[PDB]
């Protein structure tokens, strides 16, 4: 009935030293039904990434229209959009279904690629921006995360360091949630690399 | 919420999940969805909690009375029918409780009865309750002719099945064998160990990568 | 019309030792964004070695303290002052909890003692009486905040040997009373942090054979 | 399960040095209508004690005879009742939190919220709440209603924890009282100008000022105010 | 929330708390609810925070077309107009609740709008959660002839009062001071009275902790060329 | 009345000459001089304030205008036409782009829209 | 809310008490509820703050547009323009509002427009939650052609007793004088309207 | 669900039942009897709420097993009927009414004549040589309304029941898993094996 | 309904309005609302007929066994013996009594009963859906001990104006004086309190 | 309710459909076939409310055979199973969405795969090795996460399909009148008669 509910699923971002993490489980359900172990909810943008929760319909919209959207920017700019500026087009994009909104939580995790400077932001699914510094939660066990990262995080983590705190804030909070799990990627984004890795979890 | 008890030729074999949920947060991964009634009698947590823990402990006392005021062990059909006549009187009230009274005597052979907060008392050969559904899961190789070391199996691979696709089963399987002479404890599984051995050593969830 | 149910908030944290059990909660009590009291004491020693908790609906919390104290009392009356274990009030509290079935008591109940053989104990009970005997339990408000993190940092889940690639599982050391009080401090700092029903105060209640002591500990009164 | 019909406001308090004060306006509320004015809503209980209640005042005017059928019964064969034996400021309010429990358990609640202020024998601070709902709690401040939001927040800045009661004068504690007690005849729109105010001090005992009013009130920079955005005149 | 705008001497100062919740859980510790419509005009805002954003961006955006249009430094009648013919508009369904005070060629003004669409003038206004915790200072403490040092302690007093007592307010003290013939200063984090104590303990893993079925590099570059 | 100009005024003659372009070039050729010259560490633009009467305040007449911030123009041809594209550049910096980016246009792209608005009044009917 | 227009023999005078709640909180206690839509026009609102600030607001532009071409405007013609917005927007506006205006060819005049929008002429009248306490002093104390004095005194204890008696109501008696010698701000502080 | 099914022959009464136990969308079980012996000339058939249903026909068995041994007497089918109807029409204005229907199908030695009774759950009671409970009385009525003969024998009786049981397979959405076949005849009760 | 009860210098005088309504429709436009409980005790009667009708019946009961065995009841007496009924079965009653009634001790004492069973004692109370309209006109004109011919004219003026605002009042203004001289019915036509 | 299965087996993709068309408790239909040929290569299986479950399956059979026709070109499997989806996606905002259901199973000549997408009527899409929609789903899937194999042949994956049905004929309340099973592979769609 509540569409954030329905196909469950969670996407955790942290900023390091010098880099960004984001990380997402893979299940996708109808309520108590798993369907897929294979839904990734993280996209990317050229060097800016956009991991997304909520009713899994409006994920795969959103992912499209912003592949759209960083498609035509980068024709006209001539460069691959910023994080800062993909944050506002995510809100901007948000706020115009105001009264008939996309059931998302989105997360935007990148660095700047002229200041080299760390970025993460979240949204509510009408486009208010939560720019924190240290983590951004988002999902079904958005109350597990924010009980992990609160404990877990340090700041200036360095990027093999950084790896296992999320990894570990991800698979736990998802391990007390049963609309998250059946399989979980993390994403070690440096200024011009990025690792991705599948974790071992699992799979009830 | 996965319970699994079915009848074979070495008795009975009684298999669930441990997973308790409140909404979608994961309470316990711990419960005991199994109430040892007394040391002959077993019974399933459905529905309930507290409905089934509570009324299934009082079973055992009501058992016990027969037993000293009769001098005989009470039969399977007469300990399931005070748990359906109880929960009959409590009809409407709101009793939540879905429950297979399990015993293995000399008079009846191995007794397996379905009991509902409804008032429905069920004799049969196999029951099986995943989350708000219950039934006589994958019935393609039940046998009565089975080992009791293979049935056994096919009660731990029967409640990994359910916990793998149904979101409010999971955390352990717990195992219990019913004989005549009383039920034997089969331990604890973990389903995340359990789900890494059974796909690799049956070759099973293909579509699951590890 | 009138609700007879109200939640005043708080969150409780049950951890068994070895040789000893902690029952931690803070000494906040809210109703709605209103603040009652920064120090209203929510876990209390009950005698015979046992302490206990009923977070939820403040009322229903001390009506039921105070019915197992008393039953604790009477015990003693009719049993020749024969000693209540743990495990003998656990079953207690679920008939007084299954008594108001149809009524019920607006509260989530843990009791920690130590068990006939002196090992930790902690039960755990649903407003309607059904229990369980935990290790680890965290109820209340910022349950869902607390309990991943003692999965992690408790049973050391989803934790494996460097080197071994999960295939070695990080192997379960006893944890001392001192270890365990930084988990349960820790617990309640990052709830405070992240949940605004949490905060003002931290009483740990810890019983070992000697018996029943309390620490007491600040939290952000915001 | 009923309503409330005729209504009191905030009651407030907070423990000083040496004892506790309590304060109530006059008025009984009959929903917008302020029908009555000269109700009092602190019932004193012996020498020791002041029951501050707010809400329902037919359920109020029923405990009042409740607490004076209590002061009755304790003096029945007790050659003690004026010393050793006489009710106690946690007496009086256990009991009361026993019958609002017990009410609101058969459905049928008494409608009020009730802080009972008093000093003890050995001359400890007595300040605790229990309201229709058997919930109880207590604090260095307590208030009810609108005194919650608006007088607590002002009450807690002279006393903020526990060692700071020590360090507040009785003088400081009234004033404390009766600025709180304007800011919401100015904030309450179902609060009276007129008040009474309790004192019970564990050496001058009890003080029951009654036709007490908020004074030193600001108007006047009212006349300056003149439309809701544009309007000059 | 909490916000607070009171009026001094020589200008106008507003104030905020830095805590955004959903529902019981703090989302962001360090908010910024203190926003810009002009240089010299800021506001706070308190209820659905997308609104709130939303509202005086737009507004904020149309006022600097003004501004351009007219050769005229931008005046708070002209935000608040705007806002309340824009917010009436929508009956309510933009939760939007603001205290909008600035100074223009005209002078200071301190006004309060809520999200049905109606205003009021006054030299001291609290909004939100805390607006009650807040209003208890301001009627204590709130005198005429306020200079900008005692206009911003009672503010920053009136927020505090929030913070401690309003579970829906917390962490810092955001502070905005719009003083006639002056720039506006704004003030983030203008006091820190709940900075968390270190942890007992440090929750950095081992490295190898996390079980991982597989690494592979993400192609983030554009096609190469060759 | 409605406006019944649904057809282009601006045609291809046979030469493939765009007449009333060539015209609009004309009448900027009449125009008062003004030009731009890009420095290493900022750019210059300049013209006349032709005064039509000394009894005329010729500052309350800017030639050159605020764009954006970062961004300034002048022109040279019918002032009118001007003051009407620099009242729709601004808007459209907002419009466009600011309500959407959070950030004022690049120097192109905001001349990409204001080059499409004059597109449009060559074309439109 | 406390409102009335008094018609006297100089003109007319409009009172308003200064409270605006939100349910039992006091939102604005110096709420100015006397509001000018032209020079010698005012109104007294209760109901809808917001669409009593709106209906004004409309109304003071579409006066201002008829002086630019038709000079003056009569009282009457500013109640009508009220009654027009009030009546065709019935379904979507909780608004109650007096119109008190002073002419030189038909001096004071009152009118009032209830929730439904229709129109009413009266020598006085009285609106807001608490005119129902004071119906009966009112209909006993109104005299016509009454001096200024007398009809500031009517005013001052009329909206003394609505105040006493409605919570709704209370703060500062604010009164504006509309005669030929122009337009009178008289504010009255509870200390002197309470002890009447 | 439930099918209970009646046909009252020349000598004997045949009862249908339907086999499946189903709460909600899960089966329960396939072999179910919904039947009782309250005498050994009297067969009584039931479908109903859950609990209800064998709640009720038990406390039937035992009142009817009770006049049997106090009287040692078998009360006729017409007798029986009457009390089975008289506790249903009770139980309607009481608290929590029984939600079930039955169909009692008797020999009466004394009138050496069988005999079908219809209650519903108010104890609405009818005589009738064929009748049904639920859906599948609308189904089955037109066929036996065509085929029925009063001198019908038991094999003619089986073969018009069994006509009746294809056609709802066929024209019923739900599963009931087949019947039960019992017939009651001057040799008392048995059940048809083959069906 | 209208009803009030005044305390003047020799006892106490209960007034009412005799309109009973259905509705819109008028039941009884002679209804008498001044209800006998003792010689020199009396009652006026607001809120459901056949609650305040069984309530004045049973109070009348207890004070005739009252005074068989104790003597003359006090006022105080009747209003608690009112109000324990009022109050224990607040859930299923709808009425709102005036108690007044003339002791040679005490005088003449007033009590009124609210919805919820509350006692409130006072030197004069109006009620009723017509008092809404008075309690500006009753409070700034009540005077203590006032006259009998000061008194009867202050609930005739009174209750004219609660008539003249209220549809639910009307018919006769009906009166009882309760003194030491003993019980006066007095009644008064439209045609009297209209033209006051 | 309707059953609607795929499974991708190594080099075809197969559907089953329950050929019941039910409305309340009478049978309307006992031979539906719940198919539509988008493309030579591509078939799509479709069950929810009366009316929309056609209408919805003609649309896209009409716009896939426009895109052929223009083209001259076959959409590969993936490039309809996003137009489908995006088709759905917008029904669920729109003033009555459209609640259908799909499987789309299609066989890629350039890749030389199989390929099945499932689609409910929200606009979810996933590609899977097997997938179901409605209550069929709980009861099939844990047995195709037994016995599934990637390498399956054709006959396997009717083996394991058939297993399926039984399973579902006895575990089911409802009466589907069995299913229609349709192959496509390199060859094309075609009718497994056998069944
Ligand atoms: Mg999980
Ligand atoms: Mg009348």
């Amino acid at each position: 009935s509540d569409p954030s509910s329905i196909n469950g699923g969670i996407v955790v971002a942290m900023t390091g030293k010098d880099c960004v993490a984001i990380a997402c489980d893979l299940r996708l359900g109808s309520q108590s039904l798993g369907v897929s172990n294979k839904f990734e909810k993280i996209f990317h943008y050229g060097h800016v990434f956009l991991g997304i929760t909520g009713l899994a319909t409006d994920v795969t919209t959103l992912n499209e229209m912003f592949r759209y959207k960083t498609n035509l920017y980068k024709l006209k700019e001539e460069r691959a959009i910023e994080p800062e500026t993909f944050t506002q087009l995510v809100s901007s994009s948000l706020y115009e279904r105001r009264f008939g909104p996309y059931f998302v939580g989105p997360v935007v995790a990148g660095i700047n690629s002229k200041s080299g400077k760390p970025f993460i932001a979240g949204f509510d699914l009408i486009g208010c921006i939560d720019e924190a510094k240290d983590f951004i939660v988002s999902g079904t066990a958005s109350d597990q995360l924010f009980g992990m990262c609160e404990s877990l995080y340090e700041p200036n983590l360095e990027p093999e360091d950084l790896f296992e705190t999320i990894s570990q804030a991800l698979l736990n909070a998802a391990d007390r949630d049963a609309l998250s799990g059946w399989g979980a990627v993390v994403y070690i984004i440096k200024k011009d690399e990025v690792v991705k890795r599948y974790l071992k979890m699992r799979q009830d | 919420t996965t319970t699994l008890a079915f009848r074979f030729q070495g008795g009975i074999i009684v298999a669930v999940d441990s997973r308790a949920t409140a909404g979608n947060w994961v309470a316990s991964q711990t419960v005991k969805k199994v109430i040892e009634i007394n040391p002959f009698l077993l019974g399933t947590m459905a529905g309930g909690a507290a409905d089934c823990q509570f009324w299934e402990t009082w079973l055992g006392s009501q058992c016990r009375l027969h037993e000293l005021r009769e001098k005989e062990r009470i039969s399977v059909a007469a300990a399931s029918k005070i748990l359906s006549n109880l929960v009959y009187q409590y009809k409407g009230a709101g009793l939540s409780m879905g429950t297979m009274i399990c015993g293995y005597t000399r008079k009846e052979g191995p007794t397996i009865y379905y009991v509902d907060s409804d008032g429905t008392r069920l004799k049969g050969d196999i029951f099986c309750v995943v989350s708000g559904q219950t039934f006589a899961v994958l019935d393609s190789n039940y046998k009565w002719d089975l080992s009791v070391e293979d049935a056994l199996y096919l009660g731990k691979r029967s409640i990994l099945a359910a916990a793998h696709r149904d979101a409010y089963s999971g955390g352990s399987v717990n195992l219990y064998h019913v004989t005549e002479d009383g039920w034997i404890y089969h331990g604890n599984h973990d389903v995340g160990e359990l789900f890494w051995k059974v796909k690799e050593e049956e070759g099973s969830f293909n579509n699951v990568i590890g | 019309q009138f609700n007879p149910y109200g939640d005043n908030g708080g969150t409780i944290l049950g951890i068994a030792g070895e040789d000893f059990a902690v029952l931690a909660g803070d000494t906040r009590n809210i109703t709605d964004y209103s603040i009652n009291s920064r120090y209203e004491p929510k876990v209390f020693d009950c005698g015979d070695n046992i302490v206990m908790s009923a977070n939820g609906f403040a009322a229903d919390g001390d009506a039921l303290v105070k019915r197992f104290k008393n039953s604790v009392k009477w015990y003693h009356f009719d049993h020749n002052d024969k000693k209540l274990s743990i495990n003998s009030a656990a079953r207690n509290i679920q008939h007084l909890l299954y008594g108001k079935r149809f009524f019920p008591y607006y509260v989530h109940t843990i009791i920690a003692g130590l068990d006939e053989d002196g090992k930790g104990a902690v039960y755990s009970f649903d407003p309607v009486g059904s229990y369980e005997r935990e290790q680890c339990r965290a109820g209340g408000a910022a349950a869902s905040l607390i309990m991943p993190f003692l999965d992690n940092q408790v049973n050391f889940k989803n934790q494996y040997e460097p080197g071994t690639n999960g295939k070695v599982k990080k192997p379960l050391k006893y944890l001392s009373v001192e270890e365990v009080i930084k988990l349960v401090r820790d617990s309640f700092t990052s709830a405070t942090e992240r949940h605004i029903q949490v905060g003002d105060g931290l009483e740990i209640l810890i019983v070992t054979k000697d018996g029943v002591r309390k620490e007491f500990y600040e939290l952000k009164r915001d | 399960t009923q309503q409330p019909i005729v209504t009191g406001t905030s009651v407030i308090s907070m423990k000083y040095d040496n004892g506790v004060i309590i304060a109530a306006d006059n008025l009984g509320s009959y929903g917008s209508l302020l029908r009555f004015n000269g109700v009092e809503r602190l019932i004193p209980v012996g020498d020791n004690t002041v029951v501050g209640i707010s809400g329902d005042i037919s359920d109020m005017q029923h405990i009042e005879r409740l607490l004076k059928d209590l002061v009755t019964e304790n003096a029945y064969d007790n050659p003690l009742a004026d010393a050793e034996e006489a009710l106690e400021p946690s007496y009086i309010f256990e009991y009361l939190a026993t019958v609002m429990y017990q009410r609101r358990s058969k459905m049928n609640p008494l409608w009020n919220a009730i802080i009972v202020a008093g000093v003890q024998s050995n001359g400890d601070q007595f300040l605790r709440y229990v309201n229709l709902l058997g919930v109880t709690y207590s604090s260095p401040t307590l208030a009810t209603g609108f005194g919650a939001h608006m007088a607590n927040p002002l009450l807690r800045k002279v006393v903020d924890r526990e060692s700071d009661i020590p360090k507040t004068t009785v003088q400081v504690a009234e004033e404390a009282i009766v600025n709180a007690m304007r800011v919401l005849y100015y904030r309450d729109a179902r609060s009276s100008r007129n008040f009474s105010l309790a004192i019970i001090d564990k050496n001058t005992g009890l003080t029951f000022k009654k036709n007490l009013q908020v004074e030193n009130m600001k108007w006047d920079f009212a006349k300056d105010i003149k439309g809701y955005g544009t309007q000059k005149i | 929330t909490t916000i607070v705008g009171v009026k001094f001497n020589n200008g106008v100062v507003i104030a905020a708390d830095t805590r955004s919740t959903q529902g019981p859980i703090v989302a962001d510790k360090n908010c910024a609810k203190l926003h810009r419509i002009s240089p010299k005009i800021w506001c706070a805002g308190a209820g659905t925070a997308a609104d709130t954003e939303a509202v005086t961006q737009l507004i904020g955006s149309n006022i600097e077309l003004h501004s351009l249009y007219t050769s005229r430094e931008p005046r708070v009648v002209s935000a608040l107009q705007m806002l309340k013919q824009h917010l009436f508009k929508y009956q309510g369904h933009i939760g939007a609740y603001l205290i909008v005070a600035g100074v223009d060629p005209t002078g200071s003004h301190l006004f309060s709008i809520h999200a049905h669409g109606s205003t009021d003038v006054g030299y001291y206004l609290s909004l939100g959660s805390g607006s009650l915790a807040a209003m208890a200072v301001l009627e204590s403490h709130w005198k005429q002839d306020l200079t900008k040092e005692e206009a911003i302690k009672l503010a920053s007093d009136a927020i505090q009062a929030g913070i401690w007592n309003d579970l829906g307010s917390g962490s810092n003290v955001d502070v905005c001071v719009m003083e006639i013939g002056k720039d506006a200063e704004y003030l983030r984090n203008y006091l820190t009275p709940n900075v968390r104590e270190e942890k007992q303990k440090s929750y950095k893993f081992p490295r190898g902790t996390t079980a991982v079925l597989k690494e592979s590099i993400v192609n983030i570059c554009d096609i190469q060329e060759e | 009345m409605t406006d019944r100009y649904s057809f282009s005024l601006t045609t291809f003659s046979p030469s493939g000459k765009l007449g009333q372009i060539d015209y609009a070039l004309t009448a900027v050729k009449q125009g008062v001089t003004s030009l731009g010259i890009k420095a290493t560490n900022g750019v210059v633009i300049a013209t006349e304030k032709k005064s039509s009467s000394p009894l005329a305040m010729s500052e309350t007449l800017s030639k050159v205008s605020l764009l954006t911030p970062d961004i300034g123009a002048v022109y040279s041809g019918m002032g009118p036409d001007y003051r009407v594209l620099v009242d729709k550049s601004r808007k459209v910096a907002h419009t466009s782009y600011k309500r959407i980016y959070g950030e004022y246009p690049p120097t192109k792209l905001l001349v990409s829209e204001v080059a499409k608005i004059m597109q449009e009044a060559t074309q439109s009917g | 809310t406390s409102i009335m227009a008094v018609t006297f023999k100089d003109g007319v005078i409009l009172g308003a008490d200064s409270r605006t709640t939100t349910g039992a909180y006091i939102a604005n206690r110096v709420t100015d509820k006397l509001t000018r839509v032209h020079d010698k026009i005012w109104c007294c609102r209760s109901g809808s703050a917001a669409d009593t600030q709106a209906i004004a607001d409309i109304v003071q532009y579409h006066l201002e547009l008829y002086t630019s071409q038709y000079g003056t405007p009569s009282t009457e013609t500013a109640a009508s323009v009220f009654k027009e917005l009030c009546y065709e927007n019935k379904d979507n506006l909780t608004a109650g509002i007096i119109v008190a205006g002073y002419d030189d060819k038909n001096k004071g005049e009152v009118y009032t427009i209830p929730l439904g929008g229709s129109v009413h002429k009266l020598p006085y009248a009285i609106a807001g939650s608490g005119s129902t306490f004071i119906y009966g002093y009112c209909d006993k104390n109104f005299r016509e052609n009454m001096s200024k004095e007398e009809t500031v005194d009517f005013i001052k204890h009329s909206l003394s007793q609505a105040i006493k008696w409605d919570g709704s109501s209370g703060g500062v008696i604010r009164m504006v004088v509309l005669t030929a010698a122009g337009v009178e701000r008289l504010i009255f502080y509870p200390d002197e309207y309470e002890q009447l | 669900m439930d099918i209970i099914l009646g046909i009252r022959v020349q000598d004997s009464v045949i009862l249908a039942s339907s086999k499946a136990v189903t709460r909600g969308i899960s089966v329960l079980k396939d072999s179910d009897d919904k039947t009782r012996q309250l005498s050994p000339h009297t067969l009584m058939s039931f479908a109903g709420e859950a609990g209800d249903t064998v709640q009720f026909a038990e406390y039937i068995q035992a009142n009817i097993q009770l006049y049997s041994i106090r009287e040692d007497y078998e009360l006729s089918p017409q007798a029986v009927s009457s009390f089975v109807r008289q506790e249903l029409a009770k139980s309607i204005r009481s608290r929590r009414p029984y939600q079930v229907n039955v169909l009692i199908g008797g020999y009466d030695k004394k009138k050496n004549k069988p005999e079908l009774y219809q209650i519903d759950y108010l104890g609405t009671k009818v005589e009738l040589p064929y009748g049904a409970h639920g859906y599948s009385g609308f189904y089955t009525f037109s066929l036996l309304d065509h085929h029925y003969r009063p001198d019908m024998t038991t094999e003619e009786g089986l073969d018009l029941l069994k006509l009746c049981v294809q056609e709802l397979e066929k024209r019923m959405p739900m599963d009931f898993k087949g019947v039960i076949v019992k017939i009651v005849d001057k040799d008392g009760i048995r059940q048809v094996d083959d069906f």
